[PDB]
């Protein structure tokens, strides 16, 4: 048997090997990016936004984060799903973006996930698994994104109650806001510190 | 076969996320120890992409990026092969690559090195495993990085690498160094793992009898992701 | 002091004249054994050359051939001390270095490797060793160069070297290499040279030291050359 | 006490370092050559030519050649020289040259050197100390230069009578020629094979 | 997949042509190194043989010669794998092997050894690989060979074998000895081979668990050729 | 990685495995020979002879020669020919054959090759591939042969022009002759001395 | 690929048949040699079984004889790879397995042991290999079983199993030992065998990154079987 | 010569400031890292001391406070040399120096300890470095302390020094011991010293033949500051 | 090449040999004290206070301190000072004290510094760099003083800016007030916890 490879941090200049249009390099014709609703994508869309704090409040301007999640019906768009539901044609349900350098915020363009199958025929609450990589980090940082306006989806989801400190799965949770008709959820991620949120070893 | 979870990703095969060796870890550390998690569908799934919206020359660093003339630098080609913890090759993996130029200067708005520029390279490529895991891709070898930590801190010549392949929990984020460079022995990031071995595991190398004869060099680089396992009794992931 | 004879120079430190797996060697070498004689005023006595006619940059590879820009390649001090058998430092002993560039491409008109050429590097400097026998430069750190003895052969890493100094008899012309380059233990030419001891006298060691911040890396390099004896009885020389 | 540096071939490329000009590079403003005789400088001008072939009879293209000689007075212009007399002020003794690449032709324009003292007080003919280095060739070759106007100098000299096959002693005459009002000696080196020039470990 | 030009044979795993402990070698070595080229077609092709031209006893030294009866001497059964260096398996290659009989005489007739000939032996055979580089053949156990290199020389036991494969640059004919005898130590022939790592490639090995019980003993013996790389970017060959 | 199999001498008694005819041994009912014509092969009939000198300038009397050469439309038959086009289907393209045990003379009876493509869409010059084994020879010798009534040809071709002493490359070119209405192809192979043959590490 | 007989079993790999120190077999082994024979298709074949009459938990020795509840004890998964002594997998073998319980108990009228009996637990189960020789089961790990050898005697925890293969000469029946347990030294069964490294070809290594999170722990045991030889000439096996 | 900036600081080669083992350092240690800066002449540049000011006593510490008689205790002298890293001699340094007296009590309000104060003791000396960076001085060698880190902590004998020289990156305070002292191997304050290496670094040697007969024992302790580097290109300190 | 010598702390009774008098030690005539300005030294007067707490918000009673400044024209009293000017004659730019056993405040009496040259041709803003030694200190903590008073001088500071945390660069600007015709600037130093101050590594 052979060891994980093990991990490094991103560095400061992630954005050229991941994000190439950020730094400036036009050098592939398609390039990924963090919008993952299409013409035909199917679900409410709904904006993700937020910052990432270190352990003195600022925030990252060099952070990369990246997402997946399944589509408006809790399936994912991966051999992987063992649902044998068909998923939405039109949904890759990945998406990679950068901080802006100078304020630091981050977004996606994304749909509302559906509630996905847990562990022993259980539900698990609407999601949307996040990864963090930044200078400083050496290992890409799990965690999840819940919606408020799912409270009775939450209070039953299995790994919210995985959590024995009660009071950190609010950490997990994102705000919805309305920026006229559109919906948008507001997740800040605090490293350390204060209300430091909750990551993952998954 | 029915595939069941992961295996446990080995926290001691890894750097730690705190180490005041290397200075902004300790602003961006958790203090809370990591929770673990049994895994779901949302763990074990990941996305796919099609080699159709790849360009002839991604995985090119020495053209995808040439305009006027070829890139100043040491032809370079690495590739190598990529497989689960159990031996099993990773098949159609995004592997994503990025480096500074021969004088050690990234092509990035926030390098202010002295090092200079290279109007003829980009410094980033990707590329898509095969059937057998395997991956290759060509580039100019990468100048030693000076940076702050301590004043007079280097990193050694180094390729940085991304990994998205079957699951989610594999994704993977790292370096990859080459054989001999003596700035390995004193890179505060590279010793931020703990074992030796592991250490090793990120060197790159030289691979002779792929050189090809006035042309380029070949460095050769194993990479390792977690691996599930089967189930052969209850199938509790559902 | 009254100066007799240089040491004899012991053959078996240096590379035979016929080294059949350098292959150009084998209709360049003479098939008479070398006749020695004993010196006269001829063979320890040798040139003179003021440092007035040497330019500020010289010695300054980075510089001294820029023209709309600078060099791409890893900025690199080297320099080192220059004694004689005896430990004596060499005074104003004339150094003069000569190398590819970053891609391993010399600008030379019989070099077509398809190397890229850089506008901005030269590739040659020159020097005088001061009171102490010690000397300095700076370069681009070159890069590996692929050539012709078996099809697929390759330099490591080098720098040319040559010493004019106090005595003909001390005539020398040599290479020098970097710690840690791995085509070292594979390199035909280093290898027609005898000794362990000897080859690992070519390699210039990492002064991590005497590195500048954000600047440059730097190597050091000490050379020996042979060494006069004193007489204290019959002087033959004349 | 330490050993000497090891010996390596000058390469193929050995003018870039040691010949800029001829390999088309202009970094120097003062570049060594192979004109010794300054404006002032004293003794009957001489031109010194020949080629360097090598075991197939073939001349080396890609040679590079040095010379050491005394001035007219059999004077070195080296803080060496211990006899007491004062040497040509105009002369530095040395130059440096590299074959054609087309042809393989050399050539020294310089001064024809006086008499220089032996060793226990004997007088060594005149002669000019030259040297090789080359592609294939490991350690620079060191030989002499005697001209054959001097049969009665050569015939008591030291060096050249401590070489026990006398067949051999003629490989390092040079034949002296007449180019209208201009003394030329031709110096021929065979690295290999018949007519072999001696070379000297000095 | 594209292949490339073969590997760069690796002079320093063969003997040298000149080796004047083997005396004939004297007057037939080039004395001009060789020179190395880069392959093309003519290089990278070779021959195609059928199997349908062989007969059923060519890979059968003990029977496809008996005229009145059997070979007097030890029933051995040799068998193998022939790869390439990058162990892919070398399919339908011809492999042809010959040797003198249990006497230690060759029947040729420039053989005149006072070792007695077999009426029943001739001592060739021939076979080619199948899909995995396999082959085997049977034969009688060939006895040392007097010659006469220094007086008193002896080669230990041994068959000649010989390889034309998938292209000309393989060829490749040599011997094989076998585990224990005490000659290979002495022989002038097997040690024109510099490494010690080499020589014992040459040897085959005992393969106890394949003898056949009250009929033949056997060994077992894997050749390696060298092999192609496979190209990625420009495809020079042609 | 594993290294290639070290090579040995093929020894005085060679022709029994490799040409048993010869050596008296009547075990094969097809015997491999040094006749590449067949009935229906397409092309100009030559015949190859010659002789294999020691450094004495004696006749090696005990060599191997084998050949390699491609059609008369320059394809080799070999699925190892990526030219596209379609080979001669009545030729094997290799012969073998051994020395005179008395005369030391050679032959084969073949076709003259058509030209082959050269690397980076160059043309090479008509040639065969030439293998030579024998008492003496620790590892196959490698050589080529080159027509003299391909001069023009031969000016152009890429592995001759990669030697750079061209006196030599005339060892590689055979001289035309005619025994009536047979062209003959003479190459003298020189393993040592003067006019020493060019081998080749291919 | 026309096969001939099994290896000939190696009896220095096996325990003799006499050994004091395991007093029953004092009177229950043959004074006489054991008689070898040459193979015949008596020795060579053997039964095949159908998986259509084993039940879904004929392998899971945890629920098989559950009636009211679980049973008591350490949930272990055992599995491994059966091959033949060349490497090649035994395909669709039959494997057969019994153990005590928990408690170090057997269900067998014969014991009566103090220690406790497991009214859920059964102690055999059965599987057929499948097409890469791959077998698993799950059971609860068994403990030390008290026996009358010397008064004192105590067999380390252990798994009896039995395979029934593609020969009959390939019969065997056998134990596994577990990883770490420190009665393994001191087993006068267990020493019946000669060698060392044969006494640890009976112990199943913990793998752990087999475990299943708070669920159960695995065991690797890989067995080797007699081989069968291929025959290229005569075949004398009918 | 034209000097550059200080060498960077080697942090791995002293004690880092958060060490648990050493309770005080809890509260009074950063939890940010420290931030690393290029040098400007604020840190190369440092005050200058002149010997005018110094008493005749001041490095002579068994004198220097002696009222009615001698302090009580063994006499001993301790000198050594004060260099740069590179070796260079640190010319008129300001060091500073004080210690417990012989029953390991200190001159200090603070100090409760119930070993006995001396009263011709005071505990405290200075002294400048000459030329050659050597520096003398004499004292009672100092008792072991008993100190509240865990209740029953002894500090080994020690001498605490401090220095002022050249620039002021060198400013530096520690502590040196005496060799063969026991309580070396267990000081939780010598311990936050990562290497062995440099702990033993802090130890001053015996110096036998150094010892004044009848009179005082002597030990040999060498100091090594930061080294400047020199400059022989761009001047950017200014 | 050789290792520096590896820092301890000073310990809690460093007053001893630093600071006898405060020990109540007079062995010494002449000791060095917390006053730089003498009867002509030159610039403007004034007083730096402060305190130094730890990780608790208590204040160490047992701190070292010490500065560095140059005069009033930002010239150092030291031979490394290159920049050609003459310094005050009467300043010798450094000074120590200890904080008072109870109440834990230090001060020194001194000269407010002129700007100093920073690194390639840039400007410093005046500044004092400082230097703290104590108890459970293992490494001495360096840090720098400015004044609030010099805020446009700070702004354009090179190491001010060289912070990338913005917010931590008020840690180490003085605050300025007036005891009646005395001009004081307070600066308390916070190793620990909330506004730690910034220290550097030079
Ligand atoms: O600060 N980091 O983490 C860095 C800085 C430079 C690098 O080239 C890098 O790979 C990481
Ligand atoms: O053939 N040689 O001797 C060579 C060829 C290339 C080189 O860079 C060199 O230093 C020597
Ligand atoms: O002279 N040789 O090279 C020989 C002589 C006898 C042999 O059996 C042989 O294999 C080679
Ligand atoms: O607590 N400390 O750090 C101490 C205590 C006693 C000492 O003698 C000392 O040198 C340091
Ligand atoms: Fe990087
Ligand atoms: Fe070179
Ligand atoms: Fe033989
Ligand atoms: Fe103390």
């Amino acid at each position: 048997e052979l060891k994980e490879t093990p991990s490094q941090t991103g560095g400061p200049y992630v954005h050229i090997g991941l994000l190439p249009k950020q730094a400036n390099i036009e050098v592939f014709e398609h390039n990924l990016d963090n919008n993952l609703v299409q013409d035909n994508t199917q679900g409410q869309r709904i904006r993700l936004e937020g910052q990432v704090f270190d352990g003195l409040g600022l925030p990252l301007r060099d952070v990369l984060i990246e997402i997946w999640q399944a589509d408006t019906n809790g399936v994912y768009p991966s051999q992987a799903d063992t649902q044998g539901k068909q998923v939405d044609p039109n949904f890759l349900g990945w998406g990679r973006t950068g901080a802006d350098f100078g304020t630091g915020f981050w977004s996606f363009n994304t749909i509302k996930p559906g509630a996905v199958p847990g562990r022993k025929g259980s539900t698990q609450a609407p999601h949307i698994s996040l990864i963090i990589f930044a200078r400083g980090i050496n290992i890409g940082l799990h965690t999840r994104v819940y919606f408020d306006d799912e409270a009775e989806a939450n209070a039953k989801d299995p790994v919210l109650n995985s959590i024995e400190w009660a009071t950190r799965r609010q950490t997990l949770v994102a705000k919805r806001e309305e920026r006229d008709g559109e919906v948008v959820y507001r997740f800040d991620i605090r490293i350390q510190g204060e209300n430091e949120t909750v990551f993952f070893d998954i | 076969i029915i595939w069941g979870a992961y295996a446990q990703r080995n926290t001691e095969d890894h750097p730690p996320a705190y180490a005041p060796g290397y200075k902004t870890s300790v602003l961006r550390s958790p203090k809370n120890a990591l929770i673990s998690i049994a895994e779901t569908l949302s763990e074990v799934t990941a996305p796919h992409f099609s080699a159709d919206k790849f360009g002839p020359k991604d995985n090119d660093l020495i053209l995808n990026y040439a305009k006027d003339g070829l890139p100043i630098g040491e032809r370079v080609i690495v590739h190598g092969y990529v497989r689960d913890q159990f031996g099993r090759p990773v098949k159609n993996a995004l592997v994503e690559v990025w480096q500074a130029n021969a004088s050690g200067r990234y092509r990035h708005p926030n390098d202010q090195y002295i090092g200079a520029m290279d109007p003829n390279f980009g410094g980033c490529g990707r590329m898509l495993t095969d059937d057998n895991g395997y991956y290759v891709f060509r580039t100019i070898k990468p100048g030693p990085y000076p940076w702050r930590n301590r004043i007079n801190e280097w990193r050694p010549a180094h390729i940085h690498f991304s990994l998205i392949a079957d699951g989610w929990a594999q994704r993977l984020i790292s370096q990859f160094y080459f054989e001999g460079d003596t700035l390995i022995d004193s890179c505060p990031i590279l010793k931020t793992i703990p074992s030796e071995q592991q250490r090793r595991a990120l060197i790159a190398l030289e691979d002779k009898s792929n050189f090809i004869e006035a042309d380029s060099r070949c460095y050769r680089f194993d990479i390792t992701l977690r691996g599930r396992r089967a189930t052969y009794f209850e199938n509790d992931l559902t």
